[PDB]
């Protein structure tokens, strides 16, 4: 893509297309797709503690950002773009999985019920690490609990998986740049 | 209602309506009485260091633009076309000699000046007043160290003054530290609640959180974590609670310096606090310096909370009687390591941003307390605000205010609430006063 | 609105303001005159069998908790804690003894008691007097046959007294049968109609069954089938409608005892219901023990409407004037086979519950007659009421109430919008019951 | 507020209160003495032309039936049954020779008759009079050559009296083309809007096209597309602009038959639009033949707005103060080519239809705009339009109406609400006609 | 899973997650995919009678409940934890259909619009019965009539899938758990 | 299927139905999921000169309708029942673009934030044209802009591909028949 002709394109988004259109290969997508949909049905039924075994890497940066709204035309003022709704290390992320376990989350009883769509499902191997796997898929998450409150998140997630303990492939990096910047969700304590 | 005569909060501040929580006619009174009449957190200098920079903000329902001039000083205006009333500005933060409006091409200046009409000469020939044409400006705006606050009323106490005691407290970090900066930009995320809620529980509230932050207590490990589940109270002076005559107040909890932050930043922030209160003793004092590294949560009345140390800082921002609009900011020593700086600003968010998960604790308690205020049965009943009643001091020796020698109480509660009663019913500042002049007796009774 | 003047319901029920159905305004008034002074559906015995056992439940807009104390009598209590208000019991139902506030931890007793509060000696010493601290409690809590109503004015008739003339016709099935259980959890749904469109309709509208549910008829194969599209009237003395005192009233249809249910069930539930009615002849005489299986729609005033024999039992519990919660609950008679009670369960369910689709057939009706209601052309206009006026009886030796003896009618729209206006008119129990003097004459009229 | 004495609209029209876009009280009071009270768009003769034809259509809030009679007149009644107040029709359109209500099955003629219910001989016997349970209906119809509109006050003026002077500019276009055609269904979409935004930006608001329609001027390539970006002012003489005394008014801009057409229909337009205008010289004179082949941007007053030539045709139905819904067709010159009346029907939606890209232009313009009438240091505020007064006319010899002979200004601001205030502030018809015995002098001043 | 350490985990979400886990079979789950992406087409144009014929086997229960809100650490209340919105036989079924085509259905005038969304589809056979597909996959159904009125529904769906007459795979069991406790569509009147 | 049986079954929805239940290409469905998931991703990140470009063939019509409420059993009124929200060539797409490129399009400052979740593929190629590819989808397309402001648009797309320049699959038609019919998401000023 040439983003000055495509004026509206970022650098960013040009490169992940870039990154896709090139070597598809169909058995990849398919893995991805395999890996994606079992990942979604631990965190549905809120298995966190296997979640991050089986799905998440040692050296994982799990990030989701919000970005302040500039003008299109915007090219003096120079302040953070963006703030970190997530970006938690492994450690960190275990410390989330805590919170949801204690039986003092008070906010967890009722037991809430998560239901996600994971589509839009892209695979390639990185150029120069032949061990990383780029992944991106796009997630609609339903979060529903207390009788009538209902949160609906949608998201496209900028991933990276690379095998780890005996084999099995595990995420090493998430990005997602939330699409909604004010939330209307009550909070954004899904993961994403 | 008439707000005159209708009693919503009980003398001394010992009890509200719950009402206060759910009724709109009330929340479109606030609008007149609280909101058009005080001093309401605007953005930081940090924010917008550099003329032509600007930010939006809301002040009450109402969007301003809030502009740094080019001699220096910040100005605020309605974001509204002073033509058809258009919205002029619809980003968050820029840098601009002035905003042209999309409708009709309107184009005023960073300074609100009416600039330029697209065919003046041809249309309107001499006959448009520019000069009358400007954007409606926001009558008062000030600086507390960097933190730029707005007022709509001309007749307000100046923000020192309206800060009264709480100035005393908050000045050790906000001074005396070398200042402040704010790191943006905000998570901003919607609750149930109304703003009152998470402004009382900010301004006074140390006794919710052994039990409603169990969770976060015991997952993160911060330094607070000995109260888990309630498993231990705070030792004797382990702090205290202050308000004032104009409605800010605060907990201070001793030396906490590392406050919500997890065991990740703790070593780091306790090494940097304290070696910068080594430095403090001998410019301020010792008691002052020790305050500089004690965690504070404070509300800057109305919808303006911190937690000084932890490094949050909140805008409750109202929509409705069961609505606001939380933005959620870092604050960091501007001397700190810039890696500090940026750590800190995570530990924010992930504590108390929008997936914050010690501010997701709150929400059920926020939002059906809130929203208990529309239910029939609830909206005469009286919630209690009388922990630490009749051991209230004022005009201590050492600490300023009406004061509450203990960590744990109602104290900031009571005169938050004696002032919002004051505002609401009152037409002005002057009766404000009027009915304020005996302010901290009627706290300190019994 | 003048509530004393205003004519919503003309003479003898015969119309009422559509405006009724929408009035944002009449709906707040409500909670008051009906909601806060009427009994209103809880629960039943066989949801709450043991001690400590509880479930919530709407009385009105508010919320409150029903719970099974240790002597074997129930109390209800508002669902909001003493403190600060926030919503005490978060789930349905369950068994405890009592519950805990997640705010700042607050305990509670099944008994409404304040029996414990953190750190109380050492926070508020020995000034807390828990005692005047107890959850709001209902002030009247009655069964009728195991079906538990509340109160919250103390002043209200005794629940049998309220049920008037209606008693007698429920008695049968409720009673003599041996008694009934409510099969819980209940469905539950919002539908955009004002609560008083599906109370009317199952209080004495007969008349739409045909029409409105053609194809449910048409496709289930019940007992009523013959309905279907209006293809054929009820024969002469199929059945009867009556109503009373204090609005509550029903439609009997003559030996129905399957009412909606499906092909699948009508001869094992013909048969049950006929071999009782047998017995029943010597101990209750023959008409009541025809009444016990004969098919009865009732709405016990103002907002709990059932099918008995069909075994529907709902609660249109009010949002707003033009938002309803649907619950919907079976009921079954304690000595069915097991396997009965649980197949008819699920045929109540399958015909009127979340995706009833009996109950599916009625969506449109209700929604659209209510939100017609806000209409500015409509407001003003006459809902009509008046189909077998001039032919109702009172003090008949047989059937006791206002009754029209002719299956398809209006009587019971007339007696029900009749209490509805002596309420809405009305500041207490008492200015009811001099609005209601002559209740019997104004509805049998002409 | 006190809607006899409240200033909403200043002398002359100069101004109007920013709240009047969103008020919801004002909202309200608007149904009654704007909705209730003016001339209504409903259909088409087009969309109508066989006996039993039918559509629905909204007035106001409300809901109306609109039917071709056997006799080839139409009637139109509200689209609620006489029963219980159930909407009679669910679709949009269709033919019938009656409609049967899907609650207890009356059944109404196509002349709202009330003529069966269901079994009336063994339920109602002779006792239902059914001549007085016709459904409610729309008290005037009348067509301005063959477009429909409706009033439920019988005391309006007759519609051609009440287009006023707007009608000498129609008729061109409106009667002298041989008549017009209404292509549907119509784009349905709903803006946060009030539904005065649109209403004013059509009536008479040159000034916003070359800035707010930048990019779809840049973009279609359109004949007026010298304007975009204001690159370049019309020249004089380019156009006018007019209103009336019961508040239509319209923009003229010469000769712009293909509108806002893109260049596929450009030479195809201007050549169809120039032959008849050689033909029209002869009949109706050169002026008003070229006022045919003139873009005519135009509301008739209150809610209806159509650019004539590009063959956009608008209702802004009010749903709330700031909810619109927008109902989009095409209007064709029926002895255009069928082939060039598709492409038109087309080219109307792709540029002002729900996927209309210059409509889209205007969205954050019209919902900011109206959003900003609820905030509250904007309620008080004074929305200009002065644009032009000082140089209007009356009583022209070539031009009808209070006219500003240039093509860009707000005179057709200052009569729209002229008229507005004089209806809000007015309990009847008598009452505005005594508001506006001077309205042309009070238009025309300084 | 160990349900014991992931403290939320249900005894039967753990159940549904071993199933899929072990024998992967790529085709298997494409297969799936038509034979799901087919039963939500022919719903979707309301070809009711078609989804029976073709889609539905003779021996199905075809289930949704709506589970009661209860504390997470109960353990003495044991009254009936759920009730069924949807509990049919084939027969039962019919009912339903014969209901939908009825010309005198009035809500089905003017014509209902359906869109399904179908996602996150897992297939294993089972391990006993080797003629025994169990699918698990998630819907958001989109429903709108009457201008303005649209519904949405989101849920997961464990099914098990035979093969029938003419060797036609025809849905034996679906089970839903429906994750909104209080429904805000008005009903439930959708084919989930 | 017959539709004097399938009473609520269109004579088109029928004609569609049989397309894909004939000759069933596993390979076929995959190329159109990939296909589908890269015109999305495309339009998401913004690129539309890229997507009139690598999607849209010369010879496109890009239709959108929205249908009159009729009643079902409605069988005389004969009038336009539906009108185009869209009926684009490519000549207007590209004015369509244009517009969305043009620096004086305000509306997209700040910038608009899109995801699209594709599902249901279906492919079969044209039984008499061998190079015309039939593709069926649904998609869910969220938009998200100043805020607060958040749009969801629910389609099925019955799609015609065909082999263009280098070979490239692209659009040669594109029908949408819209659900709903008073749209409640300001306009419909997205590509479905
Ligand atoms: Cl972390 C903390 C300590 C004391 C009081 C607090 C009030 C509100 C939020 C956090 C607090
Ligand atoms: Cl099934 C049945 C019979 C008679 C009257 C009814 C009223 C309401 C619902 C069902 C009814
Ligand atoms: Cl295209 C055009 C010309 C002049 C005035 C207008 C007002 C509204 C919409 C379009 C207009
Ligand atoms: S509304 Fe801003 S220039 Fe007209
Ligand atoms: S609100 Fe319940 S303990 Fe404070
Ligand atoms: S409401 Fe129309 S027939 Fe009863
Ligand atoms: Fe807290
Ligand atoms: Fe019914
Ligand atoms: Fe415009």
């Amino acid at each position: 893509i040439n983003i000055q002709e495509d004026k509206l394109v970022s650098a960013h988004d040009a490169e992940e297309i870039l990154r896709f259109f090139n070597c598809h290969d169909s058995a990849l997508q398919q893995e991805a797709t395999t890996l994606l949909t079992q990942e979604a049905h631990l965190l549905d039924i809120q298995a966190y503690r296997a979640w991050l075994e089986h799905c998440v890497g040692s050296e994982v940066q799990y990030q989701v950002i919000s970005r302040e709204l500039r003008a299109a035309s915007e090219r003096r003022y120079k302040l953070n773009e963006a703030m970190n709704v997530y970006n938690e290390n492994f450690q960190q992320l275990k410390v989330r999985v805590e919170h949801q376990l204690d039986p003092q989350n008070w906010g967890n009883s009722p037991k809430l019920r998560f239901t996600r769509f994971i589509t839009n499902v892209q695979a390639a191997m990185d150029v120069n690490d032949k061990e990383l796997l780029h992944i991106r898929s796009n997630v609609i998450l339903h979060r529903a609990r207390r009788g009538n409150q209902v949160d609906v998140f949608y998201a496209a997630r900028e991933d990276k998986w690379k095998r780890g303990e005996g084999g099995v492939r595990k995420l090493v990096q998430r990005f997602v740049d939330y699409p909604e910047r004010i939330l209307q969700t009550h909070n954004l304590m899904v993961f994403l | 209602m008439n707000y005159n005569n209708k009693i919503l909060v009980s003398e001394s501040g010992l009890s509200q309506k719950h009402l206060i929580h759910g009724d709109e006619e009330l929340f479109q009174h606030e609008l007149k009485t609280i909101f058009a009449r005080n001093w309401l957190f605007l953005t930081h200098d940090s924010l917008i260091p550099a003329p032509g920079d600007y930010v939006t903000a809301k002040m009450g329902i109402d969007e301003v633009i809030v502009s740094r001039q080019n001699d220096g000083s910040i100005r605020a205006f309605l974001n509204v076309c002073r033509h058809r009333g258009k919205t002029l500005v619809s980003v968050e933060a820029g840098n601009a000699k002035g905003f042209v409006c999309s409708y009709h091409g309107w184009g005023f200046g960073s300074n609100g000046e009416l600039q330029s009409v697209p065919f003046e000469k041809d249309l309107y020939g001499e006959s448009l007043n520019k000069k009358c044409l400007g954007l409606k400006e926001v009558a008062r705006v000030e600086s507390f160290h960097g933190f730029i606050y707005g007022c709509f009323d001309q007749e307000a106490p100046p923000l020192m003054d309206y800060l009264g005691d709480a100035a005393w407290y908050l000045e050790p970090m906000f001074k005396h530290s070398g200042g402040l900066e704010l790191v943006g930009p905000p998570g901003k995320v919607v609750i149930k609640a109304n703003w009152k809620a998470p402004a009382e529980n900010f301004v006074g509230d140390a006794y919710h959180v052994g039990w409603t932050h169990a969770s976060s207590l015991r997952s993160g490990e911060s330094i607070f974590s000995s109260l888990a589940g309630n498993a231990a109270l705070p030792p004797e002076g382990a702090g205290l609670q202050m308000t004032s005559k104009y409605g800010s107040g605060m907990g201070v909890l001793w030396d906490g310096y590392s406050g919500v932050h997890s065991a990740d930043l703790v070593p780091e922030l306790m090494a940097f606090g304290g070696a910068k209160q080594e430095r403090l003793n001998k410019e301020i004092g010792d008691v002052r310096a020790r305050i500089y590294r004690s965690h504070l949560n404070c509300t800057v009345f109305p919808n303006n909370s911190m937690l000084t140390c932890s490094g949050v800082f909140k805008v409750w921002n109202p929509i409705d009687a069961n609505t606001t609009e939380v933005w959620t900011y870092a604050i960091v020593e501007k001397d700190m390591p810039e890696d500090l700086k940026r750590r800190l600003a995570d530990s924010v968010q992930r504590t108390f941003g929008p997936a914050g998960f010690w501010e997701s604790d709150d929400n059920d308690n926020m939002e059906t307390a809130s929203q208990n205020g529309k239910k029939y049965q609830s909206r005469d009943s009286d919630l209690l605000s009388n922990l630490g009643f009749g051991e209230d001091v004022y005009g201590d020796a050492v600490y300023p205010g009406v004061v509450g020698k203990s960590a744990i109480g109602e104290t900031s509660y009571r005169g938050f609430y004696r002032a919002y009663q004051a505002h609401v019913s009152s037409s002005n500042w002057a009766e404000f006063e009027h009915a304020s002049s005996t302010w901290h007796t009627e706290l300190t009774k019994t």
